[PDB]
This record gives structure tokens, C-alpha cells and sequence, in this order.
DNA sequence: CGGGAAAATCTCTAGCA
DNA sequence: ACTGCTAGAGATTTTCCCG
DNA sequence: CGGGAAAATCTCTAGCA
DNA sequence: ACTGCTAGAGATTTTCCCG
């Protein structure tokens, strides 16, 4: 299990933390209160 | 230093400090000190330092929607070669959007559409003019135009371009054309000191003749191969390296280690 | 056969690897598929995605090959 | 060494250098002096323009030439003005070297004139056969689209990627696609020829031959109108 | 080729062809299409793509003036060490930005002050005040901030820190100074592993203890060298180099060249 | 004697040339037209 | 080696251990641990608040008194909410321990108790006579500046850099720079002393000395209260 | 003097190049001018401007030394 | 000398209006 | 005649710790 | 093999809203 | 389940050209 912080959208304030669905190369797939959000990993960082 | 993690903590919940200043201050080993930052949901405030890759297939295209003059150009990339296509649109709507990308289908072999989240490309009237093209539609990220680095790349370029024709035409049509000339065939360099019309014909006629070449070899070069195992398709015997693919896994393996039946 | 398969490596390949964001130089192409490349560079043999490579037959052949 | 062979099957078959740059892996400067030297042997750039009208509204279609490729757009007014913007939205796509039109007023005109002199275009004054199968293919697909232009634009794609024939069964853009390719190979070996038709090499010494292939550690000259292979170091190369 | 310098020109001003495009097309050399591009005015429209370096000396200060929340926060780097001063100010008029910096040359050595071009930095107040406290002023070239990268930087990790400590303090003038206490003493790293605290004690004992220590030396070590010519001022007789200071230029020297005498 | 063409105040068309009164590490002091000018490398390019 | 020289050196002069370690060549943890096993043997974080009272305004000024370098603020209020605003921007510039105060309202209200609460600084209930001259100061400098508070700063600026005294010299700003370097050093030594006091060293196999410095090739420790240098494969280091 | 030369040669400085944007290690210091600073990095004498280095005494020294 | 492990260093990015 | 930088996040190299 | 010279490659930046 | 890039300007390395 890991938990996602990300930076989402025209907000510079960071969110999470989200269980993190897919990592793929560029991009995470995540899981924030029911809402799954495609971010990229230069806004994201992940944490096992 | 069990105690150094319990005030570590109770100073990190005030100041949070970073870890060398908590390993520094408390004697904590750098891991305990980083676990202590981990764990903080207030300090995690900086991603991943790295970029991603756009998809550079022959296919793919990327759209944007650029503004000179307060005039919009609907300007399209091929992200393999770097042709560009680019029109002065009299609206930003998707039916002149899904005009545009109709044309450009019928010109070139486009397969797939990169776009933003842009309304133009997110309408109904662009998701027809692609289901009847047979184009698949690919959407950036929102708010994040990297996604896009090639097209708004080229979008610089075009503007570039434009800056120094402006005055040997009159409107801006005719200056984003005389731009779009310039940038496919008298602006050489890239990966074969090609320009951009000589790449696209180059990576298109490859592509053509690449995928002839290889269903005429795959079909007469019918082996299988057993390594270490079981069957695999055989992809490329050569001197000291075999290529096979089993379980949908293209894999090389080393020539002392496998070999070929059949 | 073997003319196809010497053929189909006059092909050159430029790729890139997931986090180095500068193009490796013309490998030798050996495979390719719907979604995978073969190819051959500084002997050594590697399998790039389709998404992560160009292959171009560069047309200044007219003076090697 | 494989010169020999080449200029046996040429003086026998009168191949082309295509076939004789591939069948003994020559440089194509040898095999394009092997098939010059022979006196028994001694296009893409065409576009051809008209002006369709149907519905009531004008239709301005580009043909290559050598492939069947077509481009067509529906233009508001039979004007030099669209005609000019057409021609050089043309000239920036692909690479037009020639425009066949039919003496008409809008492609007579002074803005295409200019058109053309700034894209590097010549003008003079196949397209009437694919006039009527892009008729053809309209009328097919008017009952799909709302408006002409994209009705235009619909068999603009079925002309060039839907609609197959020939003698290999490939497409209009495939085709032009090949013929572009090809055209680019003849000028990137015309290129290469002019940038050693300057060079006078001095070999074994004997007389001024012409180079046509400097590699790594050997020349190729052909001096009294045969090709041999000097080594690098038995030849002096002037540019003159 | 040198009909196709004529052609390649008469092209070059229609088209605006790259260098690599002309020789290409016309069978230039790349010093001759080179010359061609270099000679167009249109054409030039990149710099070089390098960064300058900011003034990292012991007495150099960058001051910049931030916005948060509708507030104006007076910022203040010492360069060499990181160390931060900012204060929440009513207004950024220069009379609010002299006394800010009138009591920054009482705490500490400023010696000179690097800030933008901002009315505020910019007015007789504040030059009035430089010149009692022997400031010098230095301004960075106008609407370029990377000269000021320093402070603009510390800007973002101050903004970073008082997000934070945002919820700890009910004004943000107490949050701002709370972010400036844990820049100073609870953030780490750098180039001893200091605090911005830590690094500005050291690096101005430092600087008041060489220049004692080389006050010290040089008032002894009165030598005199001649290399290859001519007398020079000894700097350091080392084993195997000898640094003398000869013309106002300090330059090193082997020791098999020169030889000290007096 | 140098050509400098140069990127000045808020404005992305280029101007110039500029005769070079100073080529500093990271900066360079031009004239355009009587007008003396202190221009930062990046935004400035230098021909001989 | 040059242990043994400092052992004698210590028992003849009882010889601190920046002197130790510096005219022996010594790391800072043998010499600390020379003066420190000599039975004979065996302040920079204090500041001082006060308010003054000059044409109407009250000024918080804050002396470190080890060095005499001050600190003064017109404050529009004897409140303790400026006074908080004042310790707390004292505490971010200069690291503050211990405040003693003088019992007034300002000083023990619950704000500043907060602030020295979260900047962790301890409380406590010279000041004068640095009062006394910074009003001298004042006075001097009054003709110079509109406002009292621009006063106050020159006064400020002219105490810490353009007065100096004391047995070498210096003013107070060197003063503090010094005494906090000399802290700083106090601290590492501390934690570098803590870093190695939960090590047990078996050598040569006899008991378990104590550790003092573990080097490139050599660890030095301490058994039955007198220092070895020992080989370092001649040495096991339990953490214990 | 000589215990001063050893003594300004325990400071520490850290430099940079003229077109390097990266901090250069913790070189040993030789002289300080008001204007240049001599320095030994990897054994090498070089002149840094004053501008360019960030001299220190390391107070981690407590360990080595 | 040889593997793990941990520390040190290198690479790279956002945000600073 | 003036000038991008800073701190964190991973990745890779380098040093240490005992056999 | 050895110097110059020229070509090739590496590094790095603005602007893309 | 998706993703910075591109072209130019200097700097540095690498290959060529004859002795
Ligand atoms: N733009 C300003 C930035 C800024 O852009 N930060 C983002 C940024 C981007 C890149 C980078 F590397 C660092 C970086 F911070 C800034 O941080 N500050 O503090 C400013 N302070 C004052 C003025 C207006 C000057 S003026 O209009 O008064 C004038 C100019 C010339 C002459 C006269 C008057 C502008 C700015
Ligand atoms: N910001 C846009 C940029 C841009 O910023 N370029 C500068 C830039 C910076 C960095 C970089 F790497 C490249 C780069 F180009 C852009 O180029 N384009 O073409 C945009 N097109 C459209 C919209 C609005 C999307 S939406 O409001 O309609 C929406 C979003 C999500 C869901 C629904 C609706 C914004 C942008
Ligand atoms: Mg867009
Ligand atoms: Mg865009
Ligand atoms: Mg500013
Ligand atoms: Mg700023
Ligand atoms: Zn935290
Ligand atoms: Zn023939
Ligand atoms: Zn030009
Ligand atoms: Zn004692």
C-alpha cells in the first residue's frame, strides 16, 4: 500500500494522502476520497 | 536515542524541520529522521524530479489552438517528424475544429489525436469526425500542457516563423501558410539533418515498408525456439543472441542458452 | 529470406529510455512489431517500445551503406 | 570488387542503379556512373488544378500527378485569391514544383502568379477523370455530412486511403508517399554527385580522374571512362 | 559554390532558411550558410544559452519585496549564507523599506545590498539611508529577476514555510516570523550541513579571522620574487607552486621558475 | 567591432545591432542608437 | 602520539581543551576527554529585555549580555502582544535560550509565554547601564533622523559596529559573531561527544574501554581511566 | 607565522567557475585578498574572485582535523 | 579483497509575479 | 560597467564494516 | 603517429498562455 | 489507466587531411 500526494489542478496546494492505483512511467493513477485522479509524477510523490 | 524520536516528533509537529536538522539536533540515524519527515502529511510538498515522454509514434498528432493578431491557428504536429499543419480558424469551436482534423486525416495517415482539455477537442462534433476517420482521441492530463510539449513547442517555432514574415504578406492567413512552408522544407536538422516534410515521407515510406518487410519474413521464418522454457516464436536469430516472444514478452536470450526447432 | 532480413536492418532506429530525455543514436533495426522494436546499438541488443522510438531510413545512404 | 559484376549485368540486362547498388552492395555514385557511362540509356513534382462546382458552391482540387493523390477544398468564390491561398497551403504540405491549370481568370492572376514565385512554383497552362471520381465519391457520402465542404472532405480520405488499385493494390497516399521518398533519394544522390564533381584525383601518377566515392580506407575514380579502387594513401584529391 | 551563395542569399530573404537548409539545398560549406544566417537581422532572435552567477561575497545582501494574503512582506538574503530577515510592512513605499534596512545594518555587517527595481528600492529614502550606514547599492538589470535568484528563491521556500505555520498564529506577521525562525535554526543542509544561522556565525567569524590571520602573516612575510619578470609581492611560497601578486594581477608560478628573495 | 542584438524591457521582439561596449562574465553593455544599454546574456547574442 | 604531551601539559597548566587540541594536533574528543578526566577541573544563549520610555514612546530593548550586543524596537504599546512580536522576531534571528525579564505585565503575560513556549525559550524574572548608553546614543543621534524610531535604529547600528572596547578591540557585533562560533563549536563537540558515548571498544582481549575517536586506521579509547591508541582491526566497536 | 600559515589553512572554501553553476568542494584556503582568494582544490593551485567562494571553518572539524 | 549497507554525491524540477 | 537559485526527491556512486 | 581544422556532439536556454 | 520539447548558440570532443 502506499499513500499519494499530488498537486491537482490551478491549486498549489498539495492534497492526499490517496492510495496510488497504477505508477506507470509519467503518470500515477490515484484514489482521493472516492475519486480517482490522473496525475502527473512531477506532482506527485508517492510514499510506501 | 528512543527518547531523540519522541522529541524529534514533538519539534517536528512545531517547526518542521527537515531530517538532517532533526538528525543533527536529536542524534537520530538518517532513516528515523526521514521517517519522522514521511510521516508529516504537512511536508510533502515537492514531487518527483523527472519528466515523462510523449508517445512518438508515426501515428500520433498533436492539436493546439494558438492565438496571434486575436486571431486563433488551429496548428497540428506530427510528433515523429515535426511536420506541421497549421490553419487561421475563424472560431475556437470544435465544428471548425473537427473540420480541420478531418482535412488533415484525409491528407496524412493519422491514427491517433493528442489533444488538451480544451473544449474545441473535448466536443461531440470532434469525437464524430474521429469515429468516422477512425482516429482514437487522446486527452492530456488537465492543467498540465507537458503533456503536449511537442505541439506547444511548435507552436513557438510557428510564431517564430511568422515574426519574420509578417510584412511579406498582408493578412495572417497567408503569413501562417507562408510559416508552415518554411517549417516543413527550408528549416533542415533533427535526427537525419532532414526537414520536417523529408522526415514525415521518410518515417511514413519506413513504416510502409518495414511492416511489408516484416509480414514477408515472419511468414517464411517460421521457427520455435526452446530456451533455458516451452515454445516461443521466434523473432531474431543472430550470432550471439536469440530474440523470442512467449507469454506476449519479447525477450533476448543468450545463444549458449537457447535453441531453435522446427 | 535472409535479403529481407539484411534489408529490413538497413533501417535506423533513434529511441530513448524512460527517464534519459536525449535520443540514443542510429541503432540498427532487427524486429519490429505492433508495439515493440528489436534493435541493435553499441552491440548491444535491445528492445525498445513502439511509442519510444523513430525509424527512419536516412536517405544520405547515397553515400554509405 | 563488385563493380566488375555490376558493369557485366548492366552491359547484359541495362539495369538501372537502383538494381545494381542493392544486388552488389555498391555505393549508388557507382552504379549511377556505371548506368551514365552506358550510351544505350542516354514527374513527382506535378501537381495539376481545376475547379469543380457542385451544389452551387466551387471546389478547388489539386491531383498528383504520379500517384492520383487528390486535395480538394470548397473555396467561397472562384477567385485568385483563394486559388493563391490554396496554392500555397499546397506548396507548404507537400513539394509542388509544377501546376497544370486551364487558362481560367482566377488562375491566371497576379496574386497567384505571386504565389507561386514566392513557394519556388511553376506554372503552365487525368484531372477531368479524377474530377468525376471525386463526384462520385461525394455523392456517395453527401447523405453523412451536414455541409459540402465536409462532405468534400470525406472523399478526400476515401480517395486517398479508402480506395485501392494499381498494380500492388496500394493507396493514393501510400503511393505519393513512395514517389516522394523516391524523388528524395534522386536529389540527395544528384547532391551527392555535385559535391564531388568538383574533385580531380591523382592516383598510383597518372591522369586527373573523377572521383565518385571517397570511404574509409580506399577511393573509387574512373579515369579513361573505367571505374577501379585506389587506395587512400596511393591518391591526392584536388578541388578544381 | 559560388553561384549558390547568390541563390542561397536570394532565398535566405524569402524564406529565412537555418544554415543547415542552405547548405544542404545549395552545396555550401557550413561557414558560408553560417555567414548567410548571420548576416540577416531577421534571423537573429536567440541568446546564449547559458546563466550569469550573483555576487556570493560575505557582505552582499538581496532584499525583495513578496505579497501574501494582501499583505507586502520585506524579504532580506545574506547571500553567501542563506540567512533570511523578513518583515511584514504596512506599505511598500521606500520610507517602510529604509528603516527595514536601516535596522538590518544594525544587526548585522551589511556591507552592500542587491535589490530589483522597485520604487521602493529605487527612492531617495532608501539611498539616504544606505549612505548613513555605508551601504553600497547594487540593481539588478531591469525586468530580469534571475539577478536576484537568491531572494526570489528564498521567496518561494519563505511562502513554502509559512504555509506550514500558517494555522500556528492567528496574524500572518507571526507566522512570517516563524517561518523566518525555522528557515534560520530548523532547516539543515547546505554547504556544512548548517542551519542559515549556523552558516552566517561561521561565515562571518570566518571572514573577521582570516582577514586578522592574513593581517597578521603579510605584515611578516615582507619577501619579494623574481620568476621567469621583475619584483613581486610573495602571496604563498608553497612545495611545488609559488601564488605572487605582481601588476595588481595575482598569478601562480612553478618552482622550478622563480626564486624569492628579501 | 561586434554586432549585439539584443532582448531589452517586457518585449519579446528582438532589436539591434548594437555596437559592444562590454562583454562581462553573465552580462554585456551595449549601444543601440546613442542609447547605452546593459543587457543580460541570455537576451543578447554577439557576432564578430 | 602527541596524547601523551597534552596529558603532561594538562597536569602541568591545567590547560583547556582548545589549547590541547590545537597545539597537539588533536581531535577536540581526546583533549575534552584530558580536561575531563583531571579532577582538578571538575551564558552565550542569555539575553536581557527591558522597556525604556523616550518622548512619549516605549522602546523594547534586548542586550546579549555576554557581549553587549543589543537589540531595540519602538513599539507602539507595552503590550504583551508587541512584546511576543519582538521575542519572537528575536528568536528567529539570533538563537535566544533564556530571556530575563523584570516582572512587568508585559512580560509575564500569557502571549509572550506562548511565544517562549513555541520558540523554546526559557523565562526568567548589565540592562541599565545599556540603556543608559543606547539613550546616549539617542541623544546623539536625534538631529540626524524625523521619526524617534530611525534614531533608535542608527543608535542601534552605532552601538553593535561603531563603538568598540574591551580588551581587544572589537565591537559587539564581532563579539556575539565570536561567542556564538564558540557555541556552535560547544554544540558539535557535544554531539560528537553523544554520537560515541553509547560505543564499547574490546581491544587487543581485555574490558570495554571507551571510544573517543575512530579513525582512518586507528581508534583512540580510554580503559581504566588512561588513553590508547589502538590498530583498527585490533579493535571490536559494540553500540551498547 | 608558520602556525599562522597552518592556521588560515584549516578554513575551508567552497567556489565556482566562471560558467559552471555547480558548487565546487570544500577546497583549502592559501590567501584572502579583498578581491581573489588563493585556493588548493585536487591538488591543483587556482585564484577564485572573492565574488565566486564561500569560505567557512567547518564546525564539524570536532571530528577531524 | 568482497558483498551489503549506509552515506555521499549527482541529477533534475517548481516557484520565485 | 553584471550575472539564477534553493531545497527536496530519487538515482547512482563511494565509502564503511566486518568477514 | 601529429597538429590544425572542420565536423560532430554535448550542454543549456526561452517560450510554448 | 500517462508522460516536455525544439531549435539555436556556444563549448568540447572526435574525426579527417595530409605530412
Ligand atoms: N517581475 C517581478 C518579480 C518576478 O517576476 N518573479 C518571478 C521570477 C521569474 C524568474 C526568475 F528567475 C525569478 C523570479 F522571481 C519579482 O520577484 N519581484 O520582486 C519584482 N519586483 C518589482 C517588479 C516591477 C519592477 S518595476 O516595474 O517597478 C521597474 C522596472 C524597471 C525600471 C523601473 C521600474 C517586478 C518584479
Ligand atoms: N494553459 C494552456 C496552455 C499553456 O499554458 N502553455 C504554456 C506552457 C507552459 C508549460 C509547458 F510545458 C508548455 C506550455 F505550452 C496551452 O498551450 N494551451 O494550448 C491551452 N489550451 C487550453 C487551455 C484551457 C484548458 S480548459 O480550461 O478549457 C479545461 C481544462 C481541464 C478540463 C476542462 C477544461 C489551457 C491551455
Ligand atoms: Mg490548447
Ligand atoms: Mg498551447
Ligand atoms: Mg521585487
Ligand atoms: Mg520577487
Ligand atoms: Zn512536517
Ligand atoms: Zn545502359
Ligand atoms: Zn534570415
Ligand atoms: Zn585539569
Amino acid at each position: 500500500n502506499f499513500r499519494v500526494y499530488y498537486r491537482d489542478s490551478r491549486d498549489p496546494v498539495w492534497k492526499g494522502p490517496a492510495k496510488l492505483l497504477w505508477k506507470g512511467e509519467g503518470a500515477v493513477v490515484i484514489q482521493d476520497n472516492s475519486d480517482i485522479k490522473v496525475v502527473p509524477r512531477r506532482k506527485a510523490k508517492i510514499i510506501r | 536515542f528512543l527518547d531523540g524520536i519522541d522529541k524529534a516528533q514533538e519539534e517536528h509537529e512545531k517547526y518542521h524541520s527537515n531530517w538532517r536538522a532533526m538528525a543533527s539536533d536529536f542524534n537520530l540515524p538518517p532513516v528515523v529522521a526521514k521517517e519522522i519527515v514521511a510521516s508529516c502529511d504537512k511536508c510533502q510538498l515537492k514531487g518527483e524530479a523527472m519528466h515523462g515522454q510523449v508517445d512518438c509514434s508515426p501515428g500520433i498528432w498533436q492539436l493546439d489552438c494558438t492565438h496571434l493578431e486575436g486571431k486563433v491557428i488551429l496548428v497540428a504536429v506530427h510528433v515523429a517528424s515535426g511536420y506541421i499543419e497549421a490553419e487561421v480558424i475563424p472560431a475556437e469551436t470544435g465544428q471548425e475544429t473537427a473540420y480541420f482534423l478531418l482535412k488533415l486525416a484525409g491528407r496524412w495517415p493519422v491514427k491517433t489525436v493528442h489533444t488538451d482539455n480544451g473544449s474545441n477537442f473535448t466536443s461531440t462534433t470532434v469525437k464524430a469526425a474521429c469515429w468516422w476517420a477512425g482516429i482514437k482521441q487522446e486527452f492530456g492530463i488537465p492543467y498540465n500542457p507537458q503533456s503536449q510539449g511537442v505541439i506547444e513547442s511548435m507552436n513557438k517555432e510557428l510564431k517564430k516563423i511568422i515574426g519574420q514574415v509578417r510584412d511579406q504578406a498582408e493578412h495572417l492567413k497567408t503569413a501562417v501558410q507562408m510559416a508552415v512552408f518554411i517549417h516543413n522544407f527550408k528549416r533542415k536538422g533533427g535526427i537525419g539533418g532532414y526537414s520536417a516534410g523529408e522526415r514525415i515521407v521518410d518515417i511514413i515510406a519506413t513504416d510502409i515498408q518495414t511492416k511489408e518487410l516484416q509480414k514477408q519474413i515472419t511468414k517464411i521464418q517460421n521457427f520455435r525456439v526452446y530456451y533455458r522454457k516451452g515454445p516461443a516464436k521466434l523473432l531474431w536469430k543472430g550470432e550471439g543472441a536469440v530474440v523470442i516472444q512467449d507469454n506476449s514478452d519479447i525477450k533476448v536470450v543468450p545463444r549458449r542458452k537457447a535453441k531453435i526447432i522446427r | 529470406l535472409q535479403k529481407q532480413i539484411t534489408k529490413i536492418q538497413n533501417f535506423r532506429v533513434y529511441y530513448r529510455d524512460s527517464r534519459d530525455p536525449v535520443w540514443k543514436g542510429p541503432a540498427k533495426l532487427l524486429w519490429k512489431g505492433e508495439g515493440a522494436v528489436v534493435i541493435q546499438d553499441n552491440s548491444d541488443i535491445k528492445v525498445v517500445p513502439r511509442r519510444k522510438a523513430k525509424i527512419i531510413r536516412d536517405y544520405g545512404k547515397q553515400m554509405a551503406g
